[PDB]
């Protein structure tokens, strides 16, 4: 605070002829204060000649203070703190196709107001309140009856508005009357926070600062800088979002994080969400699809309050921010950059230093796989080498210059010895454990072990990460190389102890045990553990998740019986038939199960016999063969609508949105489609198609569940065209043909008995290369998951993602430089003289093919034609290489 | 180890005429039996040899170390007799040059030459214990011809002039071998 | 390769980004990702994509997209919602930027459009024009232009050939003449299916391809007068070529066995001088393949050659058309896009006068003072008369005024060659 | 890069036939020669490290290599694609072993034994002028001092060439070349009294040298390489071919003779596993019943014999067979589907299949089954203890295929495919009848 240019700051480069370098120069208030009075994270603060009649009406808080000096506030040791006022919010959203805006339509607000970190959580907390709003979709009134309805069956209180201005009105205010201390929900701080925020925006409500602490009457003028606005905004109440990066850093197991993922994996309870859409009709006057929509929506804030319970996110973050210093939305809120920053600012500043100015093994394992943390590898690199800015000596001209490890006569620095200090800390925990009998104190030693070892697992992030504070090339070059040497001495030893390295990196390596019991895999896993540490005595690997049996695709696309369900591959049940949904169930229980392996084979075997037999003579019900699929745009303006089925009953009926539920029945796959209520009736004479639904929606699944001759396999032939009487016909080099006979005066038709000058036959060739050539520049790529399988030319700018919405397939050009290059040596060996004279030629026709030669050509003959007409294979010959040459 | 290096060679020959007149007469230590059983029978490589050498000195007593040595050969030609008496020859022969170098090669402190920020005590410095000074070493340079410190300055006592004691000699010398490097140098 | 290939059309979108951001003085903070619901209005620059990796042959304000940078969007594409644009004009490959919202979280409305800026045009100093000024003795500057093909699809005469040759030595006597491919294209009927005559007039018969260019078109391209400067642009269609992908790698002189007097053999695309005009030279027939989306009567009603001209400008490069189209195979555009650097403007300075063979009807205009001229084919497929492109500027002068100074500590010369230079379509 | 330009600079680089690989090759290759290059040499130095495990003497390593020499990457030539072939290989390899230290441990020695017998192949002229680009010494030098150079030099070409005979020592030297330099480039071998010094040059042994240097240096820029290999991952083309490449280092017959002694005492160990899993079981699962079919078909097992004998082995029901697996029989065959005649299974693949369970018996053998199944196995198999010792030595360091040619040549008199393991017993059997 200065009278005249308080917003002006000193360049660190500042002429000057008495020094010649400012430090500090952009310091942040918050950083200087927590620095200066030594503060680390959340604790107890006393403060003195708190003021406490000088602020008026500046906040939603009860209790107002101010201090006229920083040396004030210290810091004392109480390690207790009071019960959080947790709240749980959850958001449906409403897309206006007119302005492209996302809009408000019901509120779930579950507040938990006596949550205690200082005490395990116990599982499946009721809310201390329950409250549910909503304002109309589409009209401004609801259907009659919602009120008494939704009293009878759903739980909490609903809270009915005619526009969604009074709604939001209410909100701001049931949010000031609460006063939580945490918000919780999932997805918030990147999509809700920032579409509430708008709506607020622009309807104009007096009481948008009610979402934070501070009290404002208007907006910023300037309303990227939308996420440092909001989070400005709910400053005060901390953002705790299970599905931002820190909450996907306490979840490894999901692949998608939605919230029914999240749900099942963290809580083993099965959620199956309701695919909302404000947008359709039945919402303004079908009072049970609304009341549906509420119960999802209290259900998924019920869900994501829990699942933020279980995973300890806010105790995680809470000792993660005591560790590091920052502050707890920093944590929260954010990456690894914020906490290796203020641990590292910390760490340096109290010690009188000047800180900167601001590959898998896929297929089915049957084995016991573990999977094994190297999260631990990096801060046990740091301080064994003792690496750090003060230890090692390195070249800072040329930053890329590799570094040496300093010898041991050199003295240890400041971080490494904070990474040493969350080492014994977590081994007193440990020890602390080891002699508790109260389950409260063991699952609070679990926490604080647990946050320890994720904060030196983080440590990294404070000089690998390019952007960093500290960022320093030399050392991460050297810490990890000394981290990837580790991780082969590793592999090495899983070898010398018979286990397979089956998928690993720096962050976790997954082991083939060998073994098919859970004590076994255990112990030969503890024994590798020991091995490990043994060999290196810092790096300290656990067993993070076990694996009876595996279906490996990556790190993450995967599916796997755990020991404490699938994940990633049940997205799609609208496509699929209830038929097709039932045989990869019974197919993947069976296989699943503790038969025999080769028994419980032969029973999906016998199973898909009687189905396919069943299907056959269509003994099945009519409702096993029904598709569902929802109509995005008009029925009449769909480009490429004669290919899907959906259009050809809808326009035989003949709007978007409506569902159409069809049968491919016994012309094109889309034609043969009828209404499946047209198909049940059966004086329609209408039976199910069993050949499409044998081969695309039972065979393509089960396909993925049950997961010089050579070269040219699948290259193509050369189709010549006769010069006089239009004859085409294959060209196989000098070999039998009904259709054309190589004479000792060049290539000659068998129809017309007339002779190719080599100029008919190089530029037949040369049209044939460059045709194909024109393909291959055309671009067709296509997706490696036998269930996407479409074709395409463009190409997304991650070139290797398939364009179908999540679908994980490889993208590949179709013509690959590997086709295209091999058909181009074919081309050349139709054109080698040594190849034709050695017979070692492709053959173009097969043996029941109706063009079978039924002369068969002598081996002197072909040499000696070919010795005859040698001038005219070597131009052949040269016409290709001039294309194979580029 | 064996062949043995140029160097080595060199050196041995070079030592090999003043091994007897030094060793085996003017210091004689291998006359007292137990001095003998603790130097130069563990040198030898054969264990027969070396117990019967030392079963014939408990039995003459105080022998020559010049006598030791001659019964050495005699009684290793006295054992070892067949078509491979040649290598035990050889090695005996080895045996005595091995032990020829360890008595009078040169045996370097290790520690002042390996690194450039040793030290090592200047030149003319006072030794504290004897008082004699530092002086270059020519070929004909013996401990006793080294200047003392109170026989300097009883010599300074009735000439006041440093270039009048025996310190000047090896002064001049000094100069000459800095006139001599400042030319190299040059 | 894809990566590449991928990395060339991610690098499009982001320096297409860097000069819009230059150009409207804007900071990188406006641009952010499209494809991910936002709050507030975004900047957004991308290529145009079909909303479908498999679409129908015919598009709509209504199903397109716009792909996202790595950087920018991590990939993504974004549909597009067109609805409060009443003026507009894309086209698949276009790199463009987009004013807007996504709050609706799988749509990006548009509420303006930025339009790509045209490059600067080149300059050239007082010194040079006036050398410029000596080499043309007061007359002014004579090009012809020619595009292929030469013989008619029935047979093998170039009696044109001949006819133009000895118009242009005799009578129009131009300073140089511009000539481009086919040549002898592969796609010929005659060609295609294999006949190919004896030719009574050859002492020695052709063997292949080659033999059929070097005795058909060197002995009588060898006749042009040595005063005449030659230069030879291939297209993708030469079977002389062995280089199948645009951009297209320059034709052997010593090869087609012609005369160094005065023949220059040239890669395709080619951006070059002739004393002072800036030419821009490309074999790839972007006014037929630039399938628009048009909304507005305006936009409508103005002539399809300008809106595509203009296009060619702004997009910075010659073919700004992906995926490349394609003649169902027979043959098509053949985009090489790992090589998607070297079709660019060279230098980013818009040509004088660009030339791009069509199959379409001859023409030749002037679209933001840079004269576009496409001269058509040499012979139609029935062998009637053709055309080929007339060009004649008036020598340079300081002092008429017809060249504007630009402002500077460097006096140097803007050319106005749309103010200068008269072009006529003369049926060959 | 203009094409002169390349051929002038790949003649400076070549001006020795010789090369430390020291500058990265310039240039554009088509990813056909990438491959067949990588791969020619890949076997060379296969050929070699199998040539090592046998302890052959140099000369006879030597004998073997002239041959795969002068076919796959041929030397002392004057060709410009010889010379590109051998560069661009090896660079390649580099950046394939590169990534983990027991492989560049292995392309190391690989590469340090190749050079060696390079070096030794050239012409005295040729090695002189290779060793210029170190002064080497005239005849006469080398003469006045032969005796001394003889002394210094016999020892380390006794210990590191093997030759024991006086005789054979004195051939060798006569031919060898000697280097004069600095002592003080040459400390390392001062030491060990390895090299002859006079007024203060030292005499190197030199082949011991330059192969240390090679060495050296390489393992360092294998380093640098797997430090910017990071950089060269975005490339779709290279991966799978790197990937391939650093793990590939890991009628008469009918129904009934297959069973028979006669035929199957001529399969490898992965087959004989099958064959008594199938025949006890009556039936094998997926993996094992593909590798098994398609080690049969490329064995000479046609359709129509394979679709008998795997139905007769299936001792359930035709109806079950018909409906479920002769569909899948055909298809591997060809016969169906796509009609892609797909290939027969190599170790490489095998053992890039997941590990057998309880009722799997496919894979590899040496690598899945323990070590007290497998010397049981070959002790019915005659071989003698210190045989099993040696194969358990093999199967121990990740060198299964190694052992698998083991056992064959021990039980018989570089195979990593069981059909080249059963035709090469097949022509040892004829032979033999
Ligand atoms: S090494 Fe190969 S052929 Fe031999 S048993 Fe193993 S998998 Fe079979």
């Amino acid at each position: 605070q200065t009278p005249k240019s308080s917003r002006d700051t000193i360049p660190s480069d500042l002429s000057s002829d008495t020094f010649y370098h400012v430090f500090g120069g952009n310091s942040n208030i918050f950083e200087s204060f927590v620095i200066q009075n030594r503060i680390m994270g959340p604790c107890w603060l006393d403060i003195k000649g708190a003021d406490f009649n000088s602020i008026r009406n500046a906040s939603h808080c009860a209790v107002e203070v101010s201090v006229d000096k920083p040396q004030n506030i210290t810091p004392t040791t109480t390690k207790t703190m009071p019960n959080l006022r947790c709240l749980s919010l959850s958001i449906q959203t409403l897309m206006n196709p007119k302005e492209n805006k996302q809009e408000i339509v019901s509120i779930t607000l579950s507040a938990y107001r006596n949550i205690s970190l200082d005490s395990p959580i116990p599982e499946n907390i009721k809310p201390d309140d329950l409250c549910t709003l909503v304002r109309p979709p589409q009209s401004t009134s609801f259907p009659l009856g919602l009120a008494a309805l939704a009293k009878q069956k759903l739980p909490g209180r609903v809270r009915l508005f005619n526009n969604e201005k009074a709604m939001l009105s209410c909100f701001c205010a049931m949010l000031k009357v609460e006063d939580p201390d945490v918000i919780i929900g999932h997805r918030l701080q990147n999509v809700y926070l920032d579409v509430l925020a708008h709506r607020m925006h622009d309807l104009n409500i007096p009481t948008f600062s009610s979402i934070g602490r501070r009290l404002r009457r208007t907006w910023p003028e300037k309303f990227n800088m939308n996420h440092f606005f909001i989070s400005d905004i709910c400053s005060g109440r901390l953002i705790c979002d299970i599905a931002n990066e820190m909450g996907q850093s306490l979840t490894p197991k999901c692949q998608s994080w939605d919230l029914s993922e999240m749900y099942q994996v963290t809580c083993e309870k099965e959620h199956k969400p309701l695919d909302i859409d404000y947008q359709n009709p039945q919402y303004q006057n079908d009072v049970n699809s609304m009341t549906m929509a509420l119960q999802e929506n209290i259900t998924n804030c019920m869900i994501s309050a829990e699942v933020s319970y279980r995973i300890q996110l806010l105790t995680l973050t809470k000792q993660l921010t005591n560790l590091a210093g920052n502050a707890w939305a920093q944590t929260l809120g954010g990456t690894r950059a914020g906490r290796n920053e203020y641990i590292l600012l910390h760490e340096f500043s109290r010690n009188g230093f000047i800180v900167p100015d601001k590959e898998p093994e896929k297929g089915l394992h049957k084995n016991y796989v573990l999977v094994m943390d190297f999260n631990s590898l990096y801060p046990s690199i740091i301080q064994e080498f003792n690496i750090c800015f003060t230890t090692v000596d390195r070249n800072k001209e040329d930053i890329d210059e590799l570094p040496s490890v300093p010898p041991s006569e050199v003295d240890q620095g400041v971080l490494p010895r904070l990474l040493a200090n969350l080492v014994d800390r977590r081994r007193e925990v440990k020890k602390v454990m080891k002699t508790e009998t109260d389950p409260h104190k063991r699952v609070q030693c679990d926490i604080r072990q647990q946050a320890l070892k994720l904060t030196a697992n983080s440590m990294y992030g404070c000089l690998g990460y390019v952007n960093s504070r500290f960022y320093a090339k030399p050392l991460a070059m050297l810490v990890t190389n000394k981290g990837r040497e580790i991780l082969m001495n590793t592999r090495q030893l899983a070898e010398s102890m018979n286990l397979l390295v089956v998928y690993g990196d720096t962050d976790s390596v997954m082991i083939d045990t060998g073994c098919d019991n859970y004590a076994d895999a255990i112990k030969i896993g503890l024994g590798f553990k020991r091995l490990v540490n043994e060999r290196y005595r810092l790096l300290e690997i656990d067993i993070d998740n076990v694996f009876k049996k595996l279906l490996l695709h990556a790190k993450k696309k995967y599916a796997a019986l755990t020991v404490n369900e699938v994940k990633g591959l049940d997205m799609k049940r609208r496509e699929f038939c209830p038929l097709s949904r039932d045989v990869s169930i019974h197919v993947l229980n069976t296989i699943l199960s503790d038969k025999d392996p080769e028994e419980a084979l032969q029973e999906v075997y016998d199973y898909l016999e009687d189905i396919r037999i069943k299907v056959e003579t269509n003994n099945i019900r009519i409702d096993k063969y029904k598709i569902n699929m929802k109509l995005s745009k008009d029925p009449k303006a769909y480009p490429g609508g004669k290919n899907m089925p959906a259009v050809q009953v809808a326009l035989r009926m003949r709007k978007a949105g409506s569902v159409i539920t069809f049968v491919i029945t016994k012309l094109s796959v889309a034609e043969r489609a009828h209404a499946l209520n047209e198909v049940m009736i059966k004086s329609n004479n209408l039976i199910p198609d069993p050949q499409y639904y044998l081969e695309k929606q039972i065979f393509a699944p089960v396909e993925r569940l049950l997961e010089d001759v050579e070269r040219f396999k699948d290259t193509v032939t050369l189709e010549l065209s006769c010069p006089s009487c239009d004859k085409r016909f294959p060209f196989g080099g000098i070999v039998s043909s009904n259709y054309y006979r190589v004479s000792y005066n060049g290539l000659q038709c068998k129809h017309c008995e007339q002779l190719f000058t080599p100029l008919q036959l190089t530029s037949q060739i040369e049209h044939s290369i460059r045709a194909h050539i024109s393909l291959y520049y055309a671009g067709w790529l296509q997706c490696d998951d036998s269930t996407c399988g479409i074709v395409t030319r463009q190409v997304s700018v991650f070139g290797k993602r398939c364009l179908n919405d999540g679908c994980t397939g490889v993208m590949r050009y179709k013509y690959s430089d590997k086709q295209l290059y091999n058909q181009l040596l074919y081309f050349d060996s139709l054109f080698d003289c040594e190849k034709n004279k050695k017979q070692e030629l492709k053959p173009i026709y097969l043996p029941d093919d109706l063009d079978y030669p039924k002369e068969q050509l002598t081996e002197s003959s072909i040499k000696a034609l070919t010795e005859q007409n040698r001038e005219l294979m070597e131009t052949g010959r040269s016409v290709v290489q001039k294309y194979l040459n580029d | 180890k064996r062949p043995y290096h140029p160097h080595l060679a060199r050196s041995l020959e070079q030592l090999k005429p003043f091994f007897v007149s030094i060793m085996l007469e003017e210091q004689n230590p291998w006359e007292d039996d137990q001095h003998a059983i603790q130097t130069l029978l563990p040198a030898l490589y054969d264990k027969q040899l070396i117990d019967s050498l030392k079963k014939y000195w408990l039995d003459n007593p105080r022998r020559s170390s010049k006598e030791k040595w001659n019964d050495i050969d005699q009684i290793a030609t006295s054992l070892f007799k067949g078509p491979k008496q040649d290598s035990h020859i050889i090695k005996l022969r080895e045996c005595k040059e091995d032990l020829v170098l360890m008595t009078l090669y040169p045996k370097l402190d290790v520690e002042v030459t390996k690194q450039t920020i040793h030290l090592l005590k200047a030149p003319f410095c006072i030794h504290p214990a004897t008082g004699n000074v530092c002086v270059p070493i020519d070929e004909s340079f013996a401990p006793e011809k080294a200047p003392k410190l109170i026989d300097l300055q009883t010599e300074m006592e009735k000439n006041n002039d440093v270039s009048l004691t025996a310190l000047q000699p090896f002064i001049n010398q000094f100069q000459a071998y800095v006139s001599s490097l400042l030319k190299n140098e040059l | 390769n894809l990566q590449e290939a991928s990395d060339v059309l991610d690098d499009q979108i982001e320096s297409f980004t860097k000069i819009i951001q230059n150009h409207y003085k804007l900071s990188p903070n406006d641009f952010a990702d499209p494809t991910i619901q936002s709050q507030s209005e975004i900047y957004a620059v991308g290529r145009i994509v079909p909303d479908s990796p498999t679409y129908d042959k015919f598009l709509n304000p209504e199903s397109l997209s716009l792909e996202t940078s790595r950087m920018g969007g991590v990939g993504r594409r974004v549909r597009l919602d067109l609805s409060q644009v009443n003026e507009l004009s894309f086209f698949l490959g276009q790199i463009v930027a987009f004013k807007g919202k996504n709050a609706n979280g799988d749509y990006f409305t548009v509420n303006s459009i930025l339009p790509l800026p045209y490059p600067n045009s080149p300059v050239s100093t007082s010194q040079e024009l006036q050398e410029f000024q000596a080499n043309l003795e007061g007359s002014s500057l004579k090009v012809i232009v020619t595009c292929g093909p030469y013989f008619a699809n029935d047979n093998f005469s170039l009696e044109l050939l001949q006819e133009f040759i000895d118009s242009i030595n005799n009578e129009v006597k131009p300073h140089v003449l511009i000539m481009f491919g086919p040549f002898i294209d592969i796609t010929h009927p005659l060609i295609a299916s294999g006949k190919l005559p004896n030719f009574p007039q050859f002492k020695t018969q052709p063997k292949t391809l080659d033999e059929l260019f070097l005795k058909l078109f060197t002995p009588i391209l060898k006749t042009i007068s040595p005063h005449i400067q030659t230069v030879l642009i291939p297209s993708t269609k030469d079977a002389i070529s062995n280089h199948a992908a645009y951009p297209q790698a320059s034709l052997i002189r010593k090869a087609l066995q012609l005369p160094k007097r005065n023949f220059k053999c040239m890669a395709n695309p080619s951006s070059f001088q002739i004393n002072e005009i800036y030419f821009g030279c490309s074999n790839v027939d972007t006014f037929k393949d630039l399938k628009e989306v048009i909304k507005g009567g305006t936009t409508s009603s103005r002539y399809r050659l300008d809106r595509v001209s203009e296009h060619i400008l702004q997009q910075r490069r010659y073919y700004p058309i992906f995926p490349g189209s394609i003649r169902t195979h027979i043959s098509g555009a053949d985009l090489d896009v790992s090589y998607l650097g070297l079709t660019e403007f060279v230098g980013g300075f818009s040509p004088d006068i660009m030339i791009i063979p069509s199959e379409l009807q001859h023409f030749a205009r002037v679209v933001q003072n840079v004269v576009v001229i496409n001269p058509g084919r040499f012979i139609r497929a029935t062998g009637n008369r053709g055309s080929y492109a007339q060009i004649t500027v008036q020598c340079p002068d300081l002092e008429d005024g017809k060249l504007t100074l630009v402002e500077g500590e460097e006096p140097v010369y803007l050319h106005n060659v749309w103010k200068r230079a008269r072009v006529d379509l003369i049926a060959s | 890069s203009s094409s002169e330009e390349e051929k002038k600079l790949y003649a400076r680089l070549y001006e020795s036939k010789l090369s430390f690989y020291d500058l990265p090759p310039q240039g554009e290759i088509t990813l056909e020669q990438f491959e067949i290059w990588a791969i020619d040499r890949l076997k060379i130095l296969l050929e070699i490290e199998s040539c090592l495990s046998r302890n052959k003497s140099i000369k006879e390593i030597e004998t073997i290599i002239k041959p795969q020499f002068q076919k796959l990457l041929p030397f002392n030539t004057e060709s410009l694609e010889d010379r590109k072939k051998d560069y661009y290989s090896h660079f390649i390899l580099r950046l394939c072993f590169c990534r983990s230290k027991e492989l560049r441990e292995k392309f190391v020695r690989a590469e340090t034994f190749l050079f060696k017998i390079r070096f030794n192949m050239l012409t005295s002229t040729d090695q002189t002028k290779f060793v210029q680009s170190l002064q080497f010494i005239s005849n006469e030098e080398k003469a006045e001092l032969s005796h001394q150079l003889y002394q210094t030099v016999s020892a380390s070409l006794q210990f590191q060439l093997n030759l024991n005979e006086e005789h054979q020592r004195k051939q060798y030297f006569q031919q060898e070349k000697f280097i004069k330099l600095p002592f003080e480039n040459v400390i390392e071998l001062v030491g060990n009294r390895l090299v002859f010094l006079k007024d203060g040059y030292a005499y190197l042994q030199q082949l011991n040298l330059l192969s240390n240097e090679f060495a050296s240096k390489l393992n360092q820029e294998l380093i640098k390489t797997y430090q910017y290999l990071p950089r060269l991952n975005e490339d779709d083309r290279l991966l799978p071919i790197l990937n391939h490449l650093s793990s590939g280092y890991t009628d008469e017959i009918n129904a009934q003779s297959v069973w028979s002694e006669e035929i199957s005492s001529n399969y490898p160990l992965c087959i004989k596993n099958l064959m008594e899993g199938l025949k006890k079981n009556h039936h094998l699962r997926y993996y094992g019943r593909q590798q098994l079919s398609l080690f049969l078909k490329g064995i000479g097992l046609s359709a129509d014999e394979a679709l008998k004998f795997w139905s007769e082995a299936f001792t359930m029901t035709m109806e079950k067979f018909n409906k479920e697996y002769r569909y899948s029989f055909r298809h591997n065959y060809g016969l169906e589907g796509n009609r892609i005649n797909y290939k027969p299974w190599d170790c490489h693949t095998i053992l890039s299949k997941p590990r057998p369970g309880r009722g799997d018996y496919h894979g590899c053998p040496f690598r899945d089954w323990s070590h007290e199944r497998l010397s049981a196995e070959l002790r019915s198999m005659k071989l003698t203890q210190a045989q099993i010792i040696s194969v358990l030595d093999s199967c121990q360091k990740g060198e299964y295929t190694i052992a698998c040619t083991k056992v064959f040549e021990m039980t018989h008199n570089h195979i990593a495919h069981p059909n080249l393991y059963f035709e090469r017993s097949r022509q040892l059997q004829k032979k033999q009848q």
